[PDB]
């Protein structure tokens, strides 16, 4: 006859949630200057990250209900907001502005854009003050009501400076679960989002991610293997949304030519302003360069997926946005502390059937800013001096899906930035280990 | 031989009872190694969980008078309710997390007598042969 | 029969003595489950609180060669004037709490031997044992 | 004689082990006994490592069948490249400073077979003297 | 004062006479101000 018999280390495990910690190398605590990022406060990495393929093991993975991306988002955020607190609030900039066009080479190709306007600052000096100007995009300004203009902010919220130290170049995080947790991860080239993989390991912790904001196109993420991945909560629902993931990098290289300088103000007591000083140069619309015929390419595999889930005799048709919020509207990204938004039009304007060069976009230019749809505060960028010219690599498409029994049309979309985080960590997932069981086993115990 | 962490998971119950150990390490690991800030008490309260996460199980088998733990015996007899399965259905064809699949359907109940039966009678029963 | 938390506390030493593991699980008890916020940091003193209380006594029955708690004997003789009392008198007529009330005025004193004498000479002793 | 915390320290090994247990109570000590501040989170944190500091070590010896600590014997034979010396050279003429002197640099060495061996074979050889 | 930083705005309100005390229409001041600061 068969007894309990007790057993302790069994390699078994449940899905389940806990809080995660981050890890950075040791090179990114090097960077210093004064803390860039949220991060230095982080353990560092092993020098000889672990890993094992695990033969025989298999189980379901669910990308639409991984925690970890909840985690992580609000994570960031709070960083982001701890980055800001202890740099100089802007309140005092909140008055009527003097303003008046910028007459640019004549006659008018970069529609000014920018205005000069002037107005009594008050400064150290608490008893006189002093006549002082600025340049400021139309994007950050209105006019209420030379004519008078306003701050945009200042109609919702304050507005905090931030810091000229501080910088905000994405640096890779490395996840980490505490003892009695796996970080489990596939290995398994094919994915449709969710259910069985045949191959799975486990690791120590997470590969590094670099933590990018990025509207409708994703930047200098993973690459995927075989071919282009769709990934979906839905495919056939168009309230969901599409994750198109690229095999091979697409280069984009954009610029914004303008040696400006940066007329600091002392708007004190103590704490200084940096305002926008003179701008000089290549007076030209910042805008960034793409390959077409790599464009073009890259595209064609894509529809490729996209017939294989719609159809051998379906036509394709790509397009712009809905328009509304700039936000969404056009490409948002950072680049050097800068915050650009280019009209993807030159990109999202195509179609396929049934069965150089290169590309220009336009973009623009703004300082004043909303991070992660937070609406109740904004943040001021602070102009950066020279030249800023930089080159990424487009990794994936944030895609929506729009008299349906053949011609299907997709535009660019984003918002959720919880979406850029779950298209790295659907890789991933957590699970608690149990180490106690029990099992019959032939075996009376004596005294 | 050395497997790793979790090294057996994908293996039979007799099997995987080779390396507990391994596992056992890691359960509770230990090293890991402006104020508050983010991290700041989530490291802590992580770290602090993981002690409660062990110790709140391992005070149960200090109670199932076994503490010498991964393995022990007990005098409480198998009910056959308790999926009726023969050895080699069980400990030859069958792994960790396959079993869980069934008998979790009778954790709390089998506990109860863990928890009782022979920690009450075993002793009282020495204390009677302490009388010579 | 099941009485609950502290459900034997009404009767005589003896009597409680039954029901000892009904109170011990409580005694650790293990489970409970903008920042910082009042009771952010109350439960955390709490609970630490709770496993330092714990332990400072737990590791003295570590000591106190015993382990397998609840109760143990030991080689220390019990001196008479710490209540010089029959066992009628005291097990079959008396609560614990009765029982503090008096003896609780040598409570460092016999700490001392038990502390001691039996920890110190159980061994060497051994030692000499595995001579051979 | 009760010589106080590390009141051994500066005696031979054999010397030294009279008197482990004067030393062993206070590894762990215990009692200790506007918000944040400065030491809000220091005694906090310290207390902690301690707990830790602890548990680590005795979980080691709680794997190395023992758990009776202080001292016991293994089945684990002494390796001579590891320090050849003689018992009165050892045990009769050398502090535990400056044994480790020498021996730290096997520590791990050790460990392994500690960790190990016995620990394997002891058992399973158990489950089959149980066979009847 | 309003939220434009430079002209101000006449505006009215009522407060009880438990609240407001004379100083020295007439001219009243709220009664905490001689004692400490007040929070909405």
């Amino acid at each position: 006859n068969l007894w309990v018999t007790v057993y302790y280390g069994v390699p078994v495990w449940k899905d389940a949630e806990t809080t995660l910690f981050c890890a950075s190398d040791a090179k990114a605590y090097e960077t210093e200057k004064h803390n860039v990022w949220a991060t230095h406060a982080c353990v560092p990495t092993d020098p000889n990250p672990q890993e094992i393929h695990l033969e025989n093991v298999t189980e379901e993975f669910n990308m639409w209900k991984n925690n970890m991306v909840e985690q992580m988002h609000t994570d960031i955020i709070s960083l982001w907001d701890q980055s800001l607190k202890p740099c100089v609030k802007l309140t005092p900039l909140c008055v009527t502005l003097q303003c008046t066009n910028v007459t640019n080479n004549i006659t008018d190709d970069m529609r000014g854009e920018l205005k000069n306007c002037s107005f009594n600052m008050t400064t150290e000096l608490r008893d006189k003050k002093q006549k002082v100007y600025s340049l400021f995009y139309r994007l950050d300004v209105v006019q209420i009501n030379n004519k008078e203009y306003r701050l945009i902010n200042c109609n919702t919220s304050a507005c905090t400076q931030a810091c000229p130290k501080v910088s905000f170049e994405p640096i890779p995080i490395h996840y980490c679960a505490p003892a009695g947790f796996a970080i489990l991860k596939c290995k398994d080239k094919k994915f449709n989002g969710t259910g069985p993989c045949p191959s799975v390991s486990t690791v120590q912790c997470t590969h590094g991610i670099k933590p990018v904001v990025s509207t409708q196109l994703l930047l200098n993420g993973s690459l995927a293997e075989e071919e282009v991945m769709i990934r979906s909560e839905n495919i056939t629902n168009n309230a969901k949304n599409i994750l198109v993931q690229f095999n091979t990098p697409v280069q984009i290289n954009c610029t914004r030519p303008n040696n400006n300088t940066r007329k600091s103000i002392r708007i004190g007591p103590g704490q200084a302003f940096y305002a926008t000083g003179d701008i000089i140069g290549d007076i030209r619309q910042a805008h960034c360069n793409v390959s077409k015929a790599t464009w073009n390419e890259t595209l064609g595999k894509v529809v490729k997926q996209l017939r294989k889930h719609f159809g051998n005799n379906t036509i394709i048709r790509f397009a712009n946005s809905s328009g509304g919020d700039l936000e969404v509207t056009t490409h948002s990204f950072n680049c050097g502390g800068e915050f650009f938004y280019c009209n993807t039009s030159g990109l999202f304007n195509s179609t396929w059937i049934s069965n150089n060069d290169s590309i220009t976009l336009p973009c623009r230019i703004k300082q004043i800013i909303n991070m992660w749809q937070r609406i109740g505060q904004c943040m001021y960028a602070p102009p950066i001096q020279g030249v800023i010219r930089c080159v990424s690599n487009i990794t994936g498409l944030i895609l929506t899906r729009d008299t349906n029994s053949t011609t299907e049309t997709f535009r660019p979309g984003g918002g959720d930035m919880r979406d850029n985080w779950r298209s790295e960590l659907y890789k991933y997932k957590v699970v608690k280990i149990e180490p106690l069981g029990v099992a019959p086993t032939r075996c009376k115990r004596r005294v | 031989v050395f497997l790793g962490f979790l090294g057996a998971a994908g293996s039979t119950m007799g099997a995987a009872s080779m390396t507990l150990t391994v596992q056992a390490r890691n359960l509770l690991s230990g090293i890991v190694q402006l104020k508050l800030t983010v991290w700041g008490i989530k490291q802590l309260q992580a770290r602090v969980l993981a002690v409660e996460r062990y110790l709140r199980d391992q005070q149960l088998l200090g109670i199932w008078g076994c503490s010498g733990k991964l393995i022990c015996c007990t005098n409480v007899p198998w009910n056959s309710s308790w999926s009726n399965r023969n050895l080699s259905e069980i400990w030859d064809n069958m792994t960790w997390l396959q079993w869980d699949k069934e008998i979790s359907n009778y954790t709390q109940i089998i506990y109860g007598l863990l928890e009782e039966s022979q920690n009450q009678q075993e002793k009282n029963e020495q204390d009677l042969l302490a009388l010579d």
